[PDB]
RNA sequence: GCAGAGGCCCCGGGGGCGAAGGCGGCGCGCAGGCCCCGCCGGACCGGCCUCUGGUGCAGAUCUCGGCAGCAGUAGCCGCUAC
RNA sequence: GGACGCCCUGCGGCCGCUCAAAAGACCUGAACCCGGCCGGCCGCCGGCCCGCCGGCCCCGUCUCGAAACACGGACCGAGGAG
């Protein structure tokens, strides 16, 4: 049970917390399960969804994999290539189908140098608490 | 109505205007708490140091209660002359110092001079074994 | 509770047990104890004798503690020596060492006599006492003294 | 609330109700009118706090603790004991850190039936407290006592499980929802203790024994009872009325000749 | 099939209607008991409707017996149905309405191996 | 029609049983009836009464007041239904045989050390059912506060006390005031 | 009977295999009421014990919202006119 | 957030389509009131197959007494006072 009085367990503030949230923490409440082969070479077990990772759908609808080309974060959710809904013609733009980031595991990430950064530190903190404090 | 005693309530007085004139006690849980924290902030700070200064033992007030003492406000200097301290010097080794109290009985200076020998053997004045000196807490002498 | 107070059971009655001829009206007596020597003498007179009027001399302010007065009584002053005590008091009897009972010290003034002291003597010291309480404390063969 | 308003009544002439109305005409001020006051608004003056006396909350933790002493009172809360091998159950625990640790105690012990039962009992509530924090409800299972032992960390993820010290046990704990009968582990070092936490109440007396329906009734049926129990008459024939010239037997039964 | 029971006499068939529910949408059907200073049906005057009394009140035999001649029991789960086994032969169950279709067919089941006569066993289906 | 009000009173209510919560006290009568119905004695009819008197009906008796009156019946036991206390003004206690509902520590703690027994009804049910060389003693009613100021304080012939303060002359001083 | 709280509901209460609500129909109860069944509906809901209250409506020239019949009715007649 | 096609001077209509569902400017969708179609001659209580026979003044309210030519009340729904 949380023992921290300043954290708030009321479901109006956590709610609020949640549709409100700044976009450095919208950005990390939209992370998904790193894949089993991502999370061995990187040992981190969730990195932040972002434009251009491989992610892999298990939910039951809509499911397949592909690369997020938008990320939705007003509606926290990620737009998947190939995860698309049906076209009322043949001849259309293709719609979206917005998945949420927690609904996929992510099989490949795009690597630039401040993730290559940013999945250091996350294992440097992670080697501190896993030195059992 | 019929056989009742009066009520000796007075009416309410500013109920919806005014002054307010009813006080509530949820802040009663709550008062504890702070003020222990307070004492322990103030023990933090003086360590070694009782929280309380040595009082004198007084007979309480009216025949209701002269059979019975109670602790004071301070030591008559004819009380700390008895011990030899100046005012200054016993207010130094925390021994509140009363100059207004007047003694009124021989007898009263007897039991506060016995009181200060008592407290002058437990003192032990300090100018890392701070550290181990157990702080005295509650009244000094009960 | 409320779900258990009589009034919930007073729904669907309209007046709720005040009556149909005559309701429930603000005041219908007045506010408070007033009409006394007026409407309401019955009741002033039937059940509160001496309410109006002025008695005896005023103390325009009272010592409350140089006007207490707390008294024993012969019969608890036994009470006072712890039963260990007392049972070889009383088999022992005595005269050279008989118990010295100072009231005061266990708060009471004024030694007054209710009651049958048992029958060994005892000494008492007080304040104040009673004729009786030491007239029963004489007989017994125990000396009233007076305290400082 | 409802008084916020500037509203006074229309009159008596208007074709109106003489109730408040606001400029406009808009009804105000009262327990009817939409805006309005409560009618005797609710307030923090009530007491919200009773009193009880020492003699009568202590009365009620023995007697509580003595209720969780009969393993039929403890199966009647609800909680499942079968496993359990004797109430009161007192086991020696160590310093346990570890719910892994925990539930082997829980389980060998013999109360794992009835942490699973906890476990698997959380739901969504009824109502809207669901929306006042106090969204999931979780059945009430085992209380550790706990005297001298880290047993804290391990037990309290368990399910639950409530934990309490011998220096301060808790009534609403030892009867969850005033239902006597909670099933207590006892850790070796509180119940050895339980007699000195009782002598340190300055000056309470345990209430004194009294007996129970078996005791009466096996009294009741004792030699000296019955034997004083007298035989009453036979009861009183009663008989639905007949008209005797109907049947000759019933002429006979009245007047045989 | 129940045990055979006496008769059920049934004192009134009909309901006991409010008051004037007849004219007013606002006056539902419910017995509220007339308290008016003039009402026809406190006075109980000739053309009046009925007035509920503990008179109408059926033999304690058979009070709360279904047409079946079982008494009825709420079940909603295969335990609440053990005890309607516990030697119940005057007792019949009624599966709630919440219980599902999925749920009804492991009532059904239990009940048919211990003879327990289903209320509205046709139900969902 | 029939006419049964011309002649009848009225019924009056009594305390058939007890409205205590307390569990033993409902046991007790519980049995105590059976007793009274299964041999009809007047001891277990008084009994079974006064296990379902009201706190206020029951008043204490103390053990002064138990050893006066059972002075010449030493031998017999007594049976309040009630708390029986101790009068610290009587300092030797004689031995005696009580048994009541409830016993102060400093009552059961005098008796025994006089060299009595405290029974209880448990033990008087097995021991003495009918209550054979059993005194049923009580306690006086009149003796609380509330009962001396009923009736009307201002009446010629009231002989009550009034309720409060009242400080004044008017009806206070005489039959003429 | 309502709305909450603390418990229980023999492997841990009933629920997208359909919750509450709504509509129609039985049954049950002297009655307040309850229960089921069908249909709509689409996520919650209880029975019992203990506890708590802003706890039940036909009325108040009641409040606020809807809104009928009158009724295709009264009316759509200053300022000369198209 | 409404594919296509057919129709229309256009608007719009139809056929459907997207969806689990139109849920279509929006969840449920009550009552009052109303329109189409189908049944009936129609208030309540009782007996019968069911339209006859018999009974039946408008409640609330103060009042000695109200069906009153006393007063409040068109209807419905929510709120509404120990």
């Amino acid at each position: 049970m949380k023992l921290n009085s300043a954290v708030t367990a009321s479901r109006r503030k956590c709610r609020k917390a949640y549709f409100t949230a700044n976009a450095e923490t919208r950005a990390k409440m939209m992370s998904s399960r790193l894949s089993k082969e991502l999370r061995a070479e990187h040992k981190i077990k969730t990195m932040p969804i972002r434009r251009g990772d491989i992610v892999e759908i298990f939910t039951g609808g809509h499911k397949g994999t592909g690369k997020v080309v938008e990320v939705r974060r007003r509606d926290y959710k990620i737009c998947v290539e190939g995860i698309n809904q049906k076209a009322r013609n043949p001849e259309a733009k293709p719609v979206p189908y917005p998945i949420h980031p927690s609904n996929c595991i992510i099989k490949e990430l795009y690597m630039n140098g401040s993730r290559y950064r940013a999945i250091k530190r996350r294992q440097e903190r992670n080697a501190e608490r896993l030195a059992r404090i | 109505g019929r056989n009742v005693a009066f009520s000796n309530m007075r009416r309410y007085k500013c109920t919806n205007k005014g002054p307010n004139l009813i006080k509530n006690w949820f802040n009663q849980p709550a008062r504890k708490i702070r003020r222990r924290q307070t004492r322990l902030q103030k023990a933090k700070a003086i360590f070694p140091c009782p929280l309380q200064k040595l009082r004198p033992s007084v007979t309480r007030c009216s025949q209701k209660f002269n059979l019975t003492q109670r602790i004071g406000r301070g030591f008559t200097l004819r009380e700390l002359q008895g011990v030899g301290l100046s005012a200054g010097k016993a207010r130094q080794i925390g021994i509140a110092v009363d100059p207004r109290r007047k003694n009124k009985s021989e007898e009263s200076v007897a039991r506060n001079v016995a009181r200060l020998k008592e407290y002058l053997s437990k003192v032990t004045i300090f100018s890392e074994e701070i550290q181990q000196a157990i702080q005295h807490q509650g009244v000094v002498m009960p | 509770p409320t779900r258990i107070r009589k009034s919930r059971k007073r729904r669907g009655h309209r007046q709720m047990g005040y009556g149909r001829v005559g309701g429930h009206r603000k005041h219908p007596s007045g506010r408070g104890k007033a009409g006394g020597l007026q409407h309401k003498r019955t009741s002033f007179d039937k059940y509160h004798p001496g309410y109006f009027g002025k008695l005896g001399m005023r103390n325009y302010h009272v010592r409350r503690n140089i006007e207490y007065n707390p008294t024993i009584n012969i019969d608890k002053i036994w009470s006072l020596i712890p039963e260990e005590q007392r049972d070889g008091f009383l088999q022992r009897k005595s005269t050279t060492e008989a118990p010295v009972v100072d009231v005061t010290r266990f708060g009471f003034f004024k030694v007054l006599g209710r009651g049958s002291l048992p029958q060994c003597p005892i000494i008492i010291k007080a304040r104040y006492f009673s004729s009786d309480a030491e007239k029963k404390l004489r007989e017994v063969g125990g000396v009233p003294l007076l305290v400082p | 609330a409802g008084v916020q308003c500037t509203a006074h009544s229309w009159g008596p002439g208007r074709a109106v109700a003489r109730l408040p109305r606001k400029h406009g005409g808009i009804g105000a001020y009262a327990n009817f009118a939409r805006g309005g006051h409560m009618a005797h608004p609710t307030t923090v003056i009530r007491r919200w706090c009773r009193k009880v006396n020492l003699n009568q909350r202590r009365y009620a933790v023995a007697s509580a603790l003595a209720a969780s002493a009969n393993a039929a009172l403890v199966e009647a809360r609800g909680h499942r004991i079968a496993d359990v091998p004797s109430i009161p159950l007192v086991v020696d625990t160590d310093n346990v850190t570890k719910t892994k640790d925990a539930l082997a105690i829980i389980k060998a012990v013999g109360v794992l039936r009835d942490v699973e039962r906890c476990k698997d009992s959380r739901h969504i509530r009824a109502g809207r407290g669901k929306m006042r924090n106090r969204r999931y409800i979780t059945r009430k299972g085992p209380l550790v006592i706990y005297n001298t032992e880290d047993v804290a960390r391990g037990f309290r993820n368990l399910p639950g499980v409530d934990l309490c010290h011998v220096s301060s046990i808790r009534l609403l704990e030892l009867a969850p929802g005033s239902h006597p009968g909670r099933l207590i582990l006892w850790t070796k070092s509180a119940f050895a203790s339980l007699d000195d936490v009782y002598a340190a109440k300055q000056n309470y007396t345990l209430p004194r024994s009294c007996i129970t329906q078996t005791d009466i009734e096996r009294i009741l049926q004792s030699d000296a009872v019955q034997k004083t129990f007298v035989p009453k008459r036979d009861p009183l024939v009663i008989e639905r009325k007949v008209d005797p010239f109907s049947s000759k037997e019933a002429l006979a039964r009245l007047d045989p000749s | 099939h129940p045990l055979p029971h006496k008769i059920i006499i049934k004192k009134r068939k009909n309901k006991f209607i409010r008051f004037q529910s007849e004219r007013f949408v606002r006056v539902k059907p419910s017995w509220r008991k007339p308290r008016g200073i003039d009402s026809p049906m406190r006075h109980q005057y000739r053309g009046q409707r009925p007035m509920v009394s503990i008179g109408y009140g059926s033999d304690k035999e058979t009070r709360f017996m279904l047409p079946c001649g079982f008494f009825k029991h709420r079940i909603s789960t295969v335990h609440e149905l053990k005890t309607l086994f516990m030697n119940n032969k005057t007792h019949a169950a009624q599966i709630a309405h919440g219980v599902s279709a999925r749920s009804r067919k492991q009532i059904l089941e239990e009940a048919k191996k211990m003879g327990v006569r289903v209320l509205n066993a046709d139900a969902k289906l | 029609g029939i006419d049964l009000k011309t002649g009848i009173k009225k019924r009056k209510v009594e305390r058939k049983e007890p409205k205590s919560p307390n569990p033993y006290i409902r046991l007790l009568h519980n049995a105590f009836k059976v007793v009274y119905e299964n041999t009809g004695e007047d001891f277990t009819k008084v009994l079974t009464k006064r296990l379902c008197l009201s706190k206020t009906n029951r008043p204490v008796l103390s053990v002064s007041r138990l050893a006066h009156l059972m002075h010449k019946r030493e031998d017999k036991i007594a049976v309040v239904a009630s708390t029986v206390t101790n009068d610290e003004r009587l300092v030797t206690i004689p031995r005696m045989t009580i048994c009541a509902l409830k016993f102060s520590a400093t009552a059961r703690s005098r008796i025994e050390k006089a060299g009595g027994r405290c029974m209880s009804f448990d033990e008087l049910l097995a021991e003495k059912p009918t209550g054979d060389n059993c005194v049923l003693l009580q306690g006086r009613r009149s003796c609380r506060a509330v009962c001396k100021k009923f009736g009307s304080p201002g009446r010629p012939n009231s002989h009550v006390k009034p309720k409060g303060e009242h400080k004044g002359r008017r009806g206070a001083r005489g039959r003429h005031s």
